C-alpha cells in the first residue's frame, strides 16, 4: 500500500526520468537476462542479443506501462487489466520474476541518476514496482 | 561461489575503489528505510522514523562499515564462504533468528549502492558477477536453516 | 488483487465459519507458535506455553479484524488502518510472520472445514490473505 | 531433518494412512490452483484452466502421486535428503528452471490436503513435525549448496 509521500515520490521520481524511460526499461530488460539467465525462457522467440533492438523497443513499452501506471498509480488493477491478462492469465509468469526486472530497474535507476535515487525514492519506487508487480501476476476479473 | 578468473579480477577491482566508510552505512540505511521491519532488530540505535533519520545515524554508518568487511571477507574467499561465514551464521540465524530473505534484500541493497557509487563502471556483467556473489554471502549467513 | 470469485468464496467461508471464526484463530495462532517457535518473540508477556486464556482471547480479537476485513474486502487499507498502525508502524512484524500465521489458518480451516475447503476457496483465501497481510505490513500513513 | 522419537513415530503412523492415489493429486491439483503460475511448468499436462479442469485432470493425478512417492522416499531417508534428491534437484532447477520458493509452496499445500483429510488427528503436534519434513524436502530440492 502506498502512502500519500510515496505516490509524491514515485511521481516525482518518474517525472525526473522522463524521455529516458525506454532506455531505461531496456537497461532493466538487458541486466536481468544477464544476471538472471532463466528469465530469458520466457522470451524464447527473442533475439536476446546484447543491444539488440528487439530487446530495445521491448523496454519501451514497459517503460510506457510503468508510465501509465504512474499516471493512474490510484486506479491500477483498472488501467492495467490488459496487462493482467497477458501476464496472469495468458503467460503465467512466476511472481519471482517480477522481483528480478523490478531490482534490475532499480539498478539501472542508481546508475543513471544517482542524486535522484535518494532512500527515499528509493524506497518509494520499490512499493510501487511490487504494487504494479502484484497486479500484473494477479487474475481479478 | 563460482567467478570466472576474469570476474574476480574484475570484481575485485571495482571492490578496491569502494569508499569504505560510507558504502557500508548506505546499504544499511537502505535496507532499514526501503524495508522498514528490518528496523526491529536495530531499535537499540535509537530514531529510524524517516529516510533522512536513517541514513543520517552515526550509528547505522558504523554498522555499515562491519558489513562492508564481512563482504571485504567474503571476497577474500569465495571458495569457502559457509566457513568465512560459520559465526556470523550462528548469530543471525539461532541468536537474531533473522529471517534469509531478509538476507538477500541486504544483498540487492548493496548492488544498488554500488551500481548508484559506480554509474556506467557497474555494467551488467559487473553487476551478474556481483549477483552471484551476494547471493552466495546471503547462502552462506543461512547456512544454519540448511 | 482478489477477483469477483474470490471475494465471493471469502465471504462464503468465512460465513459457514461463524461464531468459530475467535475459536480457529486462536488455533492459528497455536499452531503458528508450536511449528514456527521464533514467531513466540513478539508475545513475550504472553502465556504462550499452551492454548491460554491470552492465546484465546487474542485469537478472538484476530478473528474479529478479520471478520472486519472479509466484509470491507474492497476498502481494507482505510478498515484496517489501525492495525497497520500497531504491524508496521509500532511492531515491525517481519512480513515472513504473516505467511507463518495466513497458513496456519489456512491448516485450521482445513482440518475443521474439509468439505467447505475446496481447492477454490483455499486459493480465494491465500489470496485474501496475502492481501490482509500487505496492509498491516505496509506504512502508508 | 531430526525429529524426536515421539515425532517420528507420529509423522510415520499418520503416512502409513495416506491414500496416495487420493492425497498426491489434491497436493499438485491445489498447488497449480492456490499458485497459478505454476500451471505453466505444466503446460503438457494439457487443460488446466479452471479448478475443475485440474483437479480432474489425469496427467495432474498421475504425477501428484509420483510426488508422494519421492516424499515417503524422504521420510524413509530423513538423514540424507540432499543425496537422496541431488537428481531430483538438478532436474528441477537446471532443466526445468523451476524458483526454490516454489518447492516451499508445495511442502505447505501437502500439509494444508493432510489436515483436510485427517482433521483433528492433524494436531497442532502432528502439523510442527511435518514442516521440518517439508522444510527438509524444500531445502533439498532448492540445494542452496556453497
Ligand atoms: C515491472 C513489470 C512488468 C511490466 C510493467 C511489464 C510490461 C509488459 C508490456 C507492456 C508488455 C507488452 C504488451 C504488448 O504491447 O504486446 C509485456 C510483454 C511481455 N512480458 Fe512483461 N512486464 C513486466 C514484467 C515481466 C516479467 C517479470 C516477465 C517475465 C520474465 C515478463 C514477460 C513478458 C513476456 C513474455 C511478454 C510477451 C513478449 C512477446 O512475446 O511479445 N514481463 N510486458
Ligand atoms: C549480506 C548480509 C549480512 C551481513 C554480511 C551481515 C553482517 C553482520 C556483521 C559483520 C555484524 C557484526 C557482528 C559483530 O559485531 O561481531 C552484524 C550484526 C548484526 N546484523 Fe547483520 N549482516 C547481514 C544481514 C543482516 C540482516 C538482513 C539483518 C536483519 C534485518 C541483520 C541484523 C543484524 C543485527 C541485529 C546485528 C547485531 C547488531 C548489534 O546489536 O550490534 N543483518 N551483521
Ligand atoms: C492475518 C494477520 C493478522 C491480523 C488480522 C492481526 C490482528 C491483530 C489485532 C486485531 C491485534 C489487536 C489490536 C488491539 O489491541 O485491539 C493484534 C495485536 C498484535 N499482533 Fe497481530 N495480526 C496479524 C498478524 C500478526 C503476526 C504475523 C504477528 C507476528 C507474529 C502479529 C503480532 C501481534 C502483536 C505482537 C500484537 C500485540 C499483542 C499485545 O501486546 O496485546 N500479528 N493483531
Ligand atoms: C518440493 C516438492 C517436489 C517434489 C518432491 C517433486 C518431485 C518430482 C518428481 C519425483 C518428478 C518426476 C521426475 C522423474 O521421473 O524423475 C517431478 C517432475 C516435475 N516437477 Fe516436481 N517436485 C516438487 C516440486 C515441484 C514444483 C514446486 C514445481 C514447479 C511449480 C515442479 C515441477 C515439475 C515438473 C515440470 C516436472 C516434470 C513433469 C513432466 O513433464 O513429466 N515440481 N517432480
Ligand atoms: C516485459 N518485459
Ligand atoms: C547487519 N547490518
Ligand atoms: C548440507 N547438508
Ligand atoms: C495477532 N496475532
Ligand atoms: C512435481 N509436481
Ligand atoms: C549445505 N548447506
Ligand atoms: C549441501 N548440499
Ligand atoms: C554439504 N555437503
Ligand atoms: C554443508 N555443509
Ligand atoms: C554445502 N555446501
Ligand atoms: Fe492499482
Ligand atoms: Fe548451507
Ligand atoms: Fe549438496
Amino acid at each position: 500500500v502506498l502512502s500519500p509521500a510515496d505516490k509524491t515520490n514515485v511521481k516525482a521520481a518518474w517525472g525526473k526520468v522522463g524521455a529516458h524511460a525506454g532506455e531505461y526499461g531496456a537497461e532493466a530488460l538487458e541486466r536481468m537476462f544477464l544476471s538472471f539467465p532463466t528469465t530469458k525462457t520466457y522470451f524464447p522467440h527473442f533475439d536476446l542479443s546484447h543491444g539488440s533492438a528487439q530487446v530495445k523497443g521491448h523496454g519501451k513499452k514497459v517503460a510506457d506501462a510503468l508510465t501509465n501506471a504512474v499516471a493512474h498509480v490510484d486506479d491500477m488493477p483498472n488501467a492495467l487489466s490488459a496487462l493482467s491478462d497477458l501476464h496472469a492469465h495468458k503467460l503465467r509468469v512466476d511472481p519471482v520474476n517480477f522481483k528480478l526486472l523490478s531490482h534490475c530497474l532499480l539498478v539501472t535507476l542508481a546508475a543513471h541518476l544517482p542524486a535522484e535515487f535518494t532512500p527515499a525514492v528509493h524506497a518509494s519506487l520499490d512499493k510501487f514496482l511490487a504494487s504494479v508487480s502484484t497486479v500484473l501476476t494477479s487474475k481479478y476479473r | 561461489v563460482h567467478l570466472t578468473p576474469e570476474e574476480k579480477t574484475a570484481v575485485n577491482a571495482l571492490w578496491g575503489k569502494v569508499n569504505v566508510d560510507a558504502v557500508g552505512g548506505e546499504a544499511l540505511g537502505r535496507l532499514l528505510v526501503v524495508y522498514p521491519w528490518t528496523q526491529r532488530f536495530f531499535e537499540s540505535f535509537g530514531d529510524l522514523s524517516s529516510p533522512d533519520a536513517v541514513m543520517g545515524n552515526p550509528k547505522v554508518k558504523a554498522h555499515g562499515k562491519k558489513v562492508l568487511g564481512a563482504f571485504s571477507d567474503g571476497l577474500a574467499h569465495l571458495d569457502n564462504l559457509k566457513g568465512t561465514f560459520s559465526q556470523l551464521s550462528e548469530l543471525h540465524c539461532d541468536k537474531l533468528h533473522v529471517d534469509p530473505e531478509n538476507f538477500r534484500l541486504l544483498g540487492n541493497v548493496l548492488v544498488c549502492v554500488l551500481a548508484r557509487n559506480f554509474g556506467k563502471e557497474f555494467t551488467p556483467q559487473m553487476q551478474a558477477a556481483y549477483q552471484k556473489v551476494v547471493a552466495g554471502v546471503a547462502n552462506a549467513l543461512a547456512h544454519k536453516y540448511h
